[PDB]
């Protein structure tokens, strides 16, 4: 399924991932568009930030939710 | 810092959509 | 109309504005009851950053919506 991931530049990345995927697992899909490295990653939904080791569906993020990007 | 600045701005345009 | 302006702090303001304010005028009610200049402020709707320039209109912000403002 398709999440996007806006920064605040306002650059408005898609992936495709599973509710199964972890959120490293989303950090390093960007890290493969953008370059950026997941420790310079903060990526937050529904006003959290997301945990490693925490999947997509724990935080109850489905098709074509938005997930916000701020680098460290 | 910027980033602490930063870091709120996100969690607002969250929250807002969500 | 009455609309919402809350921080994340959990403080939510109620101000009084029109359709056709735009984002500036916006500031400068929150600098009249609050104090903080406008130049501190960023305000928030439904994903976007408010442009000074425009509108409450152009974001179809309507009666009692709810703006997130964040202070620089």
């Amino acid at each position: 399924m398709q999440i996007f991931v806006k920064t605040l530049t306002g650059k408005t990345i898609t992936l495709e991932v599973e509710p199964s995927d972890t959120i490293e697992n989303v950090k390093a899909k960007i890290q493969d568009k953008e370059g950026i490295p997941p420790d310079q990653q903060r990526l937050i939904f529904a006003g959290k930030q997301l945990e490693d080791g925490r999947t997509l569906s724990d935080y109850n993020i489905q098709k074509e939710s938005t997930l916000h990007l701020v680098l460290r | 810092l910027q980033e602490e600045e930063e870091l709120q701005l996100a969690l607002a345009l969250s929250q807002s959509e969500a």
